[PDB]
RNA sequence: AUCGAGAGG
């Protein structure tokens, strides 16, 4: 692997280094090995990095994998969008997938939740668990046909 | 309203490049040595053979719209054979007591170096160029 | 070094060189006090959060840290006088321009950023179509629907 | 619950008016202008109610307030005279 | 379209005077862009022009069959015998000015087909019209004079702009808006409401 | 120039589209997946003409 | 008379076919450089020869002129469009009562024809016109 | 369905004048004339004959849309020179050259024998 | 002769004229062929009333054929536009009515040519409405074919029109147009592979102009003044009267502008 | 389905040249190029009107009513 | 999600679209048929009643007109069948459902809506044809093509709604997009191809064309610029004429591969105060590039100036291109005889390389690379050999192309086309690939029944030596079709999966907005990011800046 | 009309791809687009 | 209105 690193002058120079690539992962066992840098080793399996190096290293591995997916084809997306997706997956304490049993099992109301997938089961369980919806969500006000608390509806307007 | 430079150059090198109507030219002044010039000419209008010799002038005049010549009595400041209008876009200090001036005649470029022009050639929109015979 | 940041300073400096016509011979009228104290007050006035509590002001200093690094790098005293040759008028105009353009660049509360983020990822993915690693849409599905059974798990060892 | 408002001092919301509250202000103003409301600017022959609302905004003669809500339930009232437009 | 996936709608119609013309007074029946050519690599179009030109001049047919030993060099050698430029290029003149086109134009006969799709069989506008029975929403399709679908993808896209009142209007005023009487005890809409 | 090959039901011309199927009475071997307990399987689709 | 056989997909596993009858001529220079690169078929023990390779294509693909000079998704894309090109579908259109019929005023046989068109009766029942086409930039419409 | 009637290329509509002349903002002696129901046949000829006049500075025509048949012609002359006079002189020069062309052609045609 | 543009006619016939336009502005030569295509008027069929059509062609097919038939329009100046006449629908001072009757009496297929057109309206003695027949056999344009039992009876009202409104009123087919066949003006940059001279064909009009001297440089201020044109007519108006009426229509079109300038 | 009156590109009348085309083909035993040259069709825009024509009217006659 | 969250809606229309170079960027071409159909309620003010009465007088049968009148009591008046359609007495407090008129805000949509820039507000320009006309430089955010695409259009019905359309969702506001922090709109095919030929140093324009080109620019000062060349023939440069479209106060600096300030071959780009100094204009200057000219004008001058700048460039370049002309023929695909001989010699030496590696692997003299089999190494070496072959032949072709070559001109302008298209058309299409590998042995130990069994040659496993110009052999044609089928399958699979991927993404992040403390939150109030994007700034107002402190020695940093 | 009569439907481990066995017995190109591509083929 | 088929991007 070619690599740029500072010379003792301070100018960046090319210091190419031998780097190992594998075909599997038990990273919990592999970093505890002499002759490697346990501060630099990296997995393409971000889920093992979340399990081993904490959840916040899982954030960086998840972002780096999405970034590599985007930049393989050559496209650019800004940091904030991918970081928003990553932090949404990472806020609940662990990796929360974007699936019907991922984000869509959360406490995020019921009418918003019934709008994605498993509509009838979600409505049934919300009727059974005696759920209450704040209707602060976008999809609740879309269903109710009201001005949602969004950009032009985040506030009231009154007189002086 | 007056002439800001006058010299006489012998062309060293002519280069068509990838162009069929424009050649880049490289000349040095034979009057005063070590003062040289690189300049983009249109050879269709004014053919510039190699190892020729020709006068080079720069004026300040002789904003408002462009009236046509319209008459023989409109006082041209030119018995010259090739005149262009340009704009200086950079002044280069190659060394102390040395200068290089950069002009663009709408894309055709000009390098002129030396230190004889030490009281003129300011950064002005007004810029002409006259070449004689 | 090239990184996406707010207000472009090359364009501001070239606009100041053209607006106030700048000569590269005559010296400036900038005391060192003006340059340094004006840059340090400009850093104070590049506002993102407005709470007077310690936590929110610390978050404000954190939120402007990269842009302040860029600003101090480009508005150094030798860089201003030796390279840009700014006058006092042009310098205060640059300060006003930077402050106003920064305050324009702040996000507007209410803007639905999540839908915009998801569409911002979905559009190039819709054009993603085609070295034996999982890339593109199957890798993106592996990432999104969390892949315990990854097709290509690897380990880059240093 | 009762009077959860933030006073006029100690307000951290942006004094710069956002494009969203600007668009809501111009829309509500052109809405009431459309239904024959009194206008508070010498109009220089303008007839489009949106241009009327925009020229009222530039001359600051719009008596409305922006109640910016906060996620705890509190809110901040900002007059149009306070809000900078850029 | 043509026989090479070169689809296209008529952007505008010009008359013979505004059309560019060669020195033989010939005008194109059709003008396509040179920008549809390289990204799709439809060389058979450009060989069809050449072979059809030489067939129209010779009066014979064009053996455009696949897997033949027909060469573009042989077709060009044929075309040069008929007085034209061997690559299908022709000096063409501007229709508005008569000044010669600075570039030379790829000109020739080419089999073009008129497709099934036409504008007036596809054009549709509704603004206000019939409604469905069960949902009280606009009916489907233009054959019933119906409404265009403001999809959930469009709902997401319009949320991204933050257009709140436009979204409420499109989801109430341009569709099944309705008033219902409800109570505070049940919270359900079983209120017998005699309005007058 | 008409070629035939179609049916006329209720004045509308109808075509029976050729269906594709795997042949019967042929012996084929399927190497099953890695988490499958059976490794290989020999299938024959038995049918009489 | 045994000059031709009926070979299906399974039986052709066991046979060797020549692509064109010039492959059976013996071997032994000056060559036109514009022709394609035809590989010398190093095999010599054939059982069959193809009639003509043009017969690998269907009815709609045999309409395409020079499809050996086009990329393959283009030949695919056209074959779904020729089923939407208007023309004389039948000569008794003024007798039938089809729910929708579209006839071209002056149909034209193409100036570039495949030899396979004659069995598809395209020159006798065409579906387009030999339009005079210029490929040029002209006011950007 | 939607296309306009084809006579609108030359037939003047309701309340449509032939020429509409308007002064130019930020131009001393310039004027812009909307020619209605015309094409490049008239505009190119008027402009090219205008540019032969020595006392005129600027003359150019433009077709704002190929849908409608109309064009705008802007003329700019010297002081003491109404551009309408330059337009009239150009038009009369056009008519004189056309008449000379027609007479010379009739002469050369009557000389011919077939 | 008279000063201004100069004409030398190379060749001429009743259907083609080939001449040289010398000392002309180029925009005049362009507007000449533009008017020669579009704006000089001609009489052709603009309404068809169909009584019986037992043919296999639709009636609008037949009407589209009939509109394209060349009718004589030599004295079209003495015929007014129907929008300009004061009649109710069409009269003798604006329109010309042809009629067409044909029956499949023969066992063999009977053709309908344009020669079978029968003029009904009173011409009032002007050379107008005769279908021009340049065929060697005297039959007109082959309009239709009929078997036994098929008939066709219709009535065509022809009116005055210009080729801007519809190309059926087109009086000329193709205008050959070439200036500077040597490209001594360098008005176009030729496309070549090895040599532009050998890969591009030499025009016949290169004979009527001097080849450029390669030792002499490019003439900067030379302009396009000599033109090589050929006008072909379908036969509605003769070839001389195509270009003469083009010149006259161009003069009249300039004169209407001159008149509107006075009226303003 | 029958001979067009005039060329689409040129405008030259071609409708009167069909029977002469077929007589020059069959009676005089000529090829198509010399027939199109004899009929005065020199531009190829005019030539593709006659050469690429399928006279389908002859089939439409065959239907009896 | 079928009736709620998505509905068929009133005041909606769709048609086939086409592109109009003489329309503005924010303008949409609306047919009169649609404009006579779609209405807007206008309340009667003192300002409008003199126009509204004339609109009602015109009736619903011509485009300036109205269809319904809503009285204050609430009973609608149908102007198509009524007695009082001539003697209406408009009183204040009533509504007139007038037609669509010019310079009206409308939503304009292209139906795969994977973008906020796929539904944008537009100013109405009413046109007499049935197609929706739009500017070429608005195609890319919609991903529109004029091969038969249909586009939707929605019409607001209240004043706040039109305000939300015009002040938030307008076309000039969405020029710089938050995604990719760059302009999504730019100059497209014809303008992009002609602006390069315009900006060449050879390109000189005489007075007659210069005057019309100047008058074509809408917002003009009326000042004819001083020409570049004066004495032998007064001539202008295309750089000199194009700069009138650029507003004064624009500064653009760009250096690339070889860029002196004398810049031979006209590389780079230098623009100062609405005038360019040197540089051929192409896609990196005037396309959708980050830090490009549209970025500069949108950021400095504003959105409206940039939107008018689009049309100002388009009119001038389209006029110059229309009077210049440009084409493309098969001669643009033909290289030299010597170049074709050298290309087939390259293919032949690659074939000999493949034969020698094949014999080396057959004699079991191959060295097994670690981690892979012998056959994997063999397949990798032969695939890399044939890819090197077709790339070297394509570069041998691209060297042989002239500057007049029109495919090369479209490549150099960045309008359309790439190097691989030239390689496949002129030199060699190359090696077909199925499921990542070469053409698999679909038959027993062979690919086609014209090959002997166990043939691992390039022709047997799907290398296509001939080009699209020369013509493919039957086997080559079948292998190419075998690859293209997988290409179309992958296209359909990519679309079908990515629609679901986008839907799941959006429905997961649909509630995420910046509240009034810069805390990126959802409906519950849970904090996703405490500061949005970790800095609290909009991605629209963000450009690539170099940081001069990072690189270089400590000594140069000290100096 | 010709291409409709010679139409093969394949209702439903890589079926949609053009198999090598398809040589001479089915059209390599003539197939629908997008949804159900390669399942429907004409011989 | 349900089911189904074909087609356009
Ligand atoms: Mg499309
Ligand atoms: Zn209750
Ligand atoms: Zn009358
Ligand atoms: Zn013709």
């Amino acid at each position: 692997y070619d690599r740029k690193v500072p010379s003792p002058t301070g100018e960046y120079v090319k210091e190419p280094e031998w780097v190992l690539e594998t075909d599997g992962v038990n990273l919990s066992e592999v970093m505890t090995v002499p002759g490697i840098d346990p501060t630099r080793i990296y997995t393409n399996s971000f889920i093992d990095i979340m399990e081993v190096l904490g959840i916040e290293a899982g954030r960086a591995a998840l972002y780096k994998e999405v970034y590599n997916v985007i930049a393989s084809d050559g496209s650019y997306v800004n940091y904030r969008h991918m970081a928003l997706l990553v932090d949404v997956m990472t806020t609940q304490g662990g990796l929360t997938s974007v699936t019907r049993h991922g984000f869509n099992r959360s406490n995020t109301g019921a009418l918003m939740r019934c709008s994605f997938e498993e509509t009838v089961e979600i409505l049934f369980e919300a009727g059974a668990s005696a759920e209450l919806d704040d209707c602060r969500g976008v999809s609740e006000n879309v269903i109710l046909g009201q001005m949602a608390p969004i950009g032009t509806g985040a506030f009231d307007v009154m007189i002086d | 309203s007056n002439t800001l430079f006058d010299d006489i150059f012998q062309v060293s090198e002519v280069d068509p490049g990838r162009y069929n109507k424009v050649c880049r030219i490289e000349a040095a002044s034979t009057t005063q040595d070590q003062c040289k010039l690189t300049l983009d000419i249109n050879v269709e209008l004014f053919p510039v053979a190699a190892q020729d010799s020709l006068t080079v002038t720069i004026a300040s005049s002789l904003t408002r719209s462009w009236r046509p010549p319209q008459a023989g009595d409109r006082s041209l400041a030119d018995d010259y054979d090739y005149v262009m209008y340009g704009t200086a876009y950079k002044f280069e200090e190659v060394s102390k007591d040395l200068i290089a001036v950069y002009y663009s005649f709408g894309g055709l470029l000009m390098r002129l170096e030396g230190n004889y022009r030490n009281l003129n050639n300011l950064k002005q929109e007004n810029a002409y160029l006259l070449i004689r015979r | 070094a090239n990184w996406p940041l707010p207000v472009n300073i090359r364009r501001i400096i070239q606009n100041a060189q053209q607006t106030f016509h700048i000569d590269h011979t005559k010296p400036s009228d900038l005391t060192i006090k003006d340059i340094v104290l004006g840059v340090k007050d400009l850093q104070e006035n590049l506002l993102v959060l407005r709470g007077k509590n310690e936590i929110i002001q610390n978050a404000q200093r954190d939120a402007v840290t990269l842009f302040c690094c860029l600003l101090r790098s480009r508005l150094a005293t030798r860089r201003v006088l030796q390279e840009y040759r700014l006058t006092k008028q042009a310098f205060d105009w640059v300060l006003s321009n930077i402050e106003a353009q920064f305050l324009r660049s702040v996000v507007h509360p209410g803007e639905m950023v999540g839908v915009l983020a998801a569409q911002s990822i979905g559009e190039p993915a819709t054009q993603m179509t085609l070295k034996k690693v999982t890339s593109g849409v199957p890798r993106l599905k592996e990432i999104l629907n969390v892949a315990k059974n990854m097709k290509t798990p690897s380990l880059t060892v240093y | 619950l009762k009077e959860k408002a933030i006073p006029k001092d100690q307000r951290a919301t942006t004094p710069y008016m956002t494009k969203y509250e600007r668009a809501r202000i111009l829309g509500t103003r052109a809405l009431q202008i459309s239904m024959n409301a009194p206008v508070f600017v010498d109009l220089e022959g303008e007839t489009d109610p949106l241009r009327i609302a925009m020229k009222e905004l530039a001359e600051k003669k719009i008596p409305l307030v922006i109640r910016r809500y906060l996620p705890d339930g509190s809110f901040e009232d900002w007059s149009v005279e306070e809000l900078i437009v850029d | 379209a043509s026989r090479h996936g070169q689809k296209g709608t008529i952007g505008i119609t010009y008359r013979r005077e505004d059309m560019p013309f060669t020195a033989e007074g010939i005008v194109p029946d059709l003008i396509i862009n040179p920008h549809a050519i390289p990204s799709r690599m439809t060389v058979a179009h450009l060989i069809e022009c050449l072979l059809s030109k030489v067939a129209a001049l010779s009066g014979n047919e064009g053996d455009a069959s696949p897997f033949t030993d027909i060469t573009v060099e042989g077709i060009s050698k044929l075309l040069r015998e008929h007085g034209y430029q061997s690559r299908g290029f022709e000096v063409m003149y501007n229709g508005h000015t008569g000044k010669k086109l600075m570039a030379q134009i790829f000109f020739g006969p080419t089999y073009y087909q008129r497709l099934r799709h036409m504008v007036d069989d596809k054009i549709h506008a509704r603004a206000r019209g019939p409604m469905q029975v069960l949902t009280r929403q606009p009916v489907e399709g233009r054959s019933r004079d119906g409404g265009l679908r403001f999809g959930e993808m469009e709902r997401d896209c319009m949320i991204a702009h933050g257009a709140a009142s436009f979204l409420k209007e499109r989801l109430m005023e341009a569709s099944d808006a309705f008033r219902v009487h409800i109570c505070g005890i049940c919270g359900l809409m079983t209120v017998i409401a005699k309005l007058n | 120039f008409d070629m035939g090959g179609y049916f006329i039901i209720n004045g509308s011309e109808k075509v029976l589209i050729a269906q594709e199927r795997s042949a019967g009475n042929i012996v084929q071997v399927f190497k099953k997946a890695a988490p499958s307990p059976i490794s290989h399987v020999a299938e024959i689709r038995s049918a009489l003409e | 008379e045994g000059l031709v056989e009926y070979i299906d997909a399974e039986e052709e596993e066991s046979i060797l076919i020549a692509m064109q009858p010039e492959d059976l001529e013996p071997a032994e220079l000056d060559v036109d450089p514009a022709k394609r690169i035809r590989v010398s078929h190093h095999a010599t023990t054939f059982t069959h020869c193809e009639i003509h390779p043009s017969m690998i294509l269907g009815v709609a693909a045999s309409i395409i002129p020079f499809p050996d000079h086009n990329q393959s998704p283009r030949n695919t894309y056209q074959s779904a469009m020729g089923k939407q090109a208007m023309g004389v579908f039948l000569t008794n259109y003024n007798v039938r009562m089809d729910t929708m019929a579209n006839i071209l005023y002056y149909p034209q046989k193409p100036l570039g024809t495949t030899r396979a068109m004659e069995y598809l009766k395209f020159r006798e029942l065409p579906a387009g016109q030999n339009a005079i086409v210029a490929i040029a930039c002209y006011s950007g419409y | 369905m939607n296309a306009p009637d084809r006579f609108e290329l030359f037939l003047l509509g309701e309340g449509e004048s032939k020429l509409k002349i308007d002064p130019d903002t930020k131009a001393p002696n310039a004027v812009v004339i909307t020619f209605e129901k015309e094409d490049h046949t008239l505009g190119n000829l008027i402009r090219a004959e205008l540019l032969n006049d020595r006392k005129v500075l600027f003359a150019a025509y433009k077709v704002e849309h190929p849908f409608f048949a109309r064009f705008k012609l802007r003329i700019q002359t010297t002081e003491g020179y109404d551009p309408k006079d330059a337009l009239k002189n150009a038009c009369n020069s056009i008519i004189n050259k056309l008449g000379a062309l027609k007479t010379n052609f009739e002469t050369e045609w009557n000389l011919q024998t077939l | 002769s008279e000063e201004g543009p100069q004409v030398k006619i190379r060749e001429a016939s009743k259907d083609n004229v080939d001449f040289i336009l010398s000392n002309v502005d180029l925009a005049m030569a362009n507007s000449l062929r533009r008017v020669m295509i579009a704006e000089i008027p001609t009489l052709a069929i603009d309404s068809v009333e169909v009584e019986t059509n037992t043919t296999v062609l639709a009636d609008e097919f037949i009407a589209h054929r009939l509109g394209l038939i060349p009718l004589q329009s030599m004295d079209i100046e003495q015929l007014e536009y129907s929008r300009d006449c004061f009649c109710e629908d069409h009269c003798d001072k604006c329109s010309v009515v042809l009629t067409l009757q044909a029956f499949g009496e023969s066992e063999s297929t009977t053709n309908v040519y344009s020669k079978d057109l029968v003029i009904v309206s009173n011409l009032m003695g002007r050379n107008i409405g005769h279908p021009i027949i340049q065929d060697k056999e005297g039959n007109g344009v082959l309009i239709c074919k009929l078997r036994k039992g098929q008939e066709l009876k219709l009535t065509c009202v022809a009116k005055k029109g210009i080729a801007k409104e519809h190309a059926k009123w087109g009086p000329a087919a193709a205008i050959e147009f070439e200036y500077d066949p040597w490209n001594k003006l360098k008005h176009t940059d030729y496309w070549y592979e090895q040599d532009s001279a050998k890969e591009w064909p030499q025009s016949k009009n290169c004979e009527y102009e001097d080849p450029p001297n390669e030792g002499d440089p490019f003439d900067y201020k030379a302009q396009a003044d000599t033109f090589y044109m050929n006008v072909e007519s379908v036969g509605s108006i003769p070839v001389d009267q195509v270009v003469v009426r083009g010149i006259d229509t161009l003069q009249k079109k300039v004169a209407s502008i001159l008149l509107a300038l006075t009226q303003m | 389905m029958i001979v067009p009156v005039r060329c689409f590109s040129c405008g030259k009348v071609v409708g009167d040249k069909w029977e002469s085309y077929l007589n020059l083909l069959q009676e005089d035993e000529l090829d198509e190029g010399t027939a199109l040259s004899r009929l005065g069709l020199k531009r190829y825009c005019c030539r593709r009107m006659i050469l690429t024509h399928v006279d389908l009217i002859e089939k439409f006659l065959r239907y009896n009513p | 999600r079928g009736n709620l969250m998505g509905k068929r809606v009133d005041f909606s229309a769709r048609t086939v679209i086409s592109g109009d170079p003489n329309l503005e960027l924010d303008q949409v071409g609306v047919p009169k048929s649609i404009a006579k159909t779609l209405t807007y309620p206008e309340v009667v003010t003192p300002y409008n009643i003199d126009r509204l009465t004339q609109l009602v007088r015109n009736g619903p049968n011509e485009h300036p007109g109205a269809k319904y009148v809503i009285r204050d009591s609430g009973d609608r008046i149908d102007l198509r069948y009524s007695k009082r359609a001539g003697d209406i007495q408009l009183q204040y407090g009533w509504k007139v459902e007038r037609h669509i008129m010019d310079n009206d805000p409308v939503l304009f949509n292209r139906q795969p809506s994977l973008h906020k820039m796929s539904m944008m507000a537009h100013r109405v320009k009413v046109i007499p044809y049935s197609t929706f006309r739009l500017n070429l430089s608005v195609t890319s955010p919609y991903n529109a093509d004029f091969d038969g695409d249909e586009m939707n259009l929605h019409v607001p019905q209240s004043e706040e709604t039109r305000a939300e359309l015009s002040q938030l969702c307008a076309v000039p506001l969405q020029i710089v997009s938050p995604q990719s922090n760059k302009p999504c709109m730019g100059i497209v095919q014809d303008t992009l191809c002609g602006i390069r030929k315009l900006t060449l140093r050879d390109t000189f324009i005489e007075l007659d064309q210069v005057l019309n080109m100047l008058y074509w620019v809408p917002d003009w000062d009326g000042v004819i610029p001083t020409p570049a060349i004066i004495k032998p023939k007064p001539l202008w440069s295309g750089k000199q004429i194009l700069s009138v479209a650029i507003p004064n106060g624009i500064h653009l600096q760009r250096f690339d591969e070889g860029t002196t300030l004398l810049s031979p071959k006209d590389n780079g780009m230098l623009i100062i105060d609405g005038q360019i100094i040197f540089g051929v204009v192409e896609k990196k200057t005037v396309g959708s590039s980050n830090g490009g000219l549209i970025h500069v004008v949108t950021r400095e001058k504003g959105p409206q100036v940039c939107a008018k700048l689009f049309g100002n460039i388009q009119k001038v370049v389209n006029f110059w291109l229309l009077h210049n002309g440009f084409s493309t023929g098969i001669g643009d695909t033909i290289a030299d005889g010597p170049t074709m001989r050298e290309i087939t010699e390259t293919i032949a030496e690659a074939k000999k390389k493949v034969l020698d590696v094949t014999k080396e692997a057959q004699a079991n003299l191959l060295t097994a690379k670690h981690g892979m089999t012998l056959r994997e190494s063999f397949e990798d070496n032969v695939v890399r050999f044939l890819n090197e072959a077709r790339d070297k032949a394509g570069r041998l072709a691209e060297v042989n192309l002239k500057d007049l070559n029109n495919v090369k001109q479209m490549v150099m302008a960045g309008s359309k086309g790439s190097f691989i298209n030239i390689a496949q058309m002129s030199a060699c299409v190359g090696q077909q690939s199925v499921e990542g590998k070469r053409i698999a042995f679909g038959f027993v130990d062979r690919t086609l029944p014209h090959f002997s069994k166990d043939d691992y040659s390039p022709e047997s496993k799907g290398f296509v030596e001939n080009s699209y110009l020369r013509g493919l052999t039957p086997q080559e044609f079948f292998f190419h079709a075998m690859g293209g089928r997988e290409g179309l399958i992958d296209t359909a699979v990519k679309t079908a999966e990515t629609g679901y991927i986008q839907r799941r993404l959006v429905k997961a992040l649909e509630d995420i907005m910046v509240h009034y403390d810069n805390t990126t939150r959802n409906s519950l109030g849970n904090v996703i990011q405490f500061i949005y994007g970790e800095d609290g700034m909009d991605a629209a107002h963000i450009e690539k800046q170099s940081l001069d402190t990072i690189g270089g020695s400590d000594a140069a940093f000290e100096k | 009309t010709l291409s409709h009569l010679r139409r093969t439907n394949t209702p439903i481990a890589k079926p949609r791809q053009l198999h090598n066995t398809h040589w001479g017995l089915v059209c390599p190109a003539e197939t629908p687009e997008g949804q159900a591509c390669g399942l429907v083929k004409n011989l």
